[PDB]
């Protein structure tokens, strides 16, 4: 009869990033649009409605509107494709869809936001050109807490300063921010290690310094 | 007077004609679906009691306009 599969009940995501996921259910040949249910929830909050094929927007919860929407072209393939767009921390929990197809059957779905340190800023400064002293810069925005290891070329430890504080752009967000203030010279390769823990991730930017 | 009588009769059936309309939406799923999600159903429900209420407040509302016309018809003859 009628059965819905989940390739993958579980799916980790990074942050600010697009999601796709999948459920599926038999299709014969073609489609009969108007016998098709298709409805999209988590923590009870309606995502997709999709019915007599269009989707019912008066019903579709106010924070999902321009972020969700379903892959009608996918459907005649048998699955129904739910698309978020920017994900974010408040989209982890658990998904469920359900599919009225001839029979029907629902399942569910669990999600999982990365806040990972992907993203480096890096700036290089002349602290006084006579000493050749520079001040290096690298910050990022991530999720838990993280701090920053100086490494040289030699991968060797430098001392510098971390100061941690709470994002602008998104809600919890730490923005770790370190600095650099070494005389150095000319071509001189650095390294910024951004390691934070739950789990043990390591995100290191490369600064080299320029000439004159 | 008697055109202000047909201008109201005619909107009251109006009237019961979108009260009609307002139960479409799930008479037409039950026509195309065999199995209907609770999420589904429960909303649509919803939605549509919240027209049905709001359009038998309507019909109050006009259904007395023609007893108060009627009335004055009857203080004239």
């Amino acid at each position: 009869a009628f059965t819905v599969t989940v390739p993958k009940d579980l799916y980790v995501v990074e942050y600010g990033s697009n999601m796709t996921i999948e459920c599926k259910f038999p299709v014969e040949k073609q489609l009969d649009l108007a016998a098709l249910i298709v409805y999209w929830e988590m923590e009870d909050k309606n995502i997709i409605q999709f019915v007599h094929g269009e989707e019912d927007l008066k019903v579709q919860h106010s924070s999902y509107r321009q972020r969700a929407r379903l892959l009608k072209d996918q459907l005649s393939l048998g699955n129904a494709a739910l698309q978020i767009t920017d994900v974010k921390l408040q989209d982890a929990g658990v998904y469920r869809c359900m599919i009225s197809y001839g029979g029907a059957d629902y399942k569910r779905i669990t999600v999982k936001v990365n806040a990972p340190y992907n993203k480096i800023n890096q700036r290089i400064l002349v602290v006084d050109p006579v000493t050749s002293e520079h001040e290096l810069t690298c910050q990022a925005e991530g999720y838990p807490k993280a701090e920053v290891i100086w490494t040289s070329s030699d991968h060797q430890v430098l001392s510098g300063k971390t100061t941690t504080t709470n994002s602008k752009r998104e809600e919890k967000l730490f923005n770790v921010t370190s600095t650099l203030r070494i005389n150095t010279t000319t071509n001189e390769i650095f390294y910024c290690t951004f390691r934070r823990l739950d789990p043990e991730e390591n995100h290191t930017a490369e600064l080299v310094i320029p000439e004159l | 007077h008697m055109s202000t009588l047909k201008e109201v009769q005619d909107n009251i059936t109006l009237h019961e004609q979108r009260l009609v309309t307002c139960r479409k939406p799930l008479k037409e799923i039950e026509r195309a679906v065999e199995f209907v999600p609770v999420p589904v159903l429960k909303n649509i429900l919803q939605r549509e009691r919240a027209c049905v209420s709001a359009l038998e407040t309507k019909l109050g509302e006009l259904k007395r306009e023609l007893a108060d016309l009627i009335a004055a018809q009857k203080l004239a003859g």
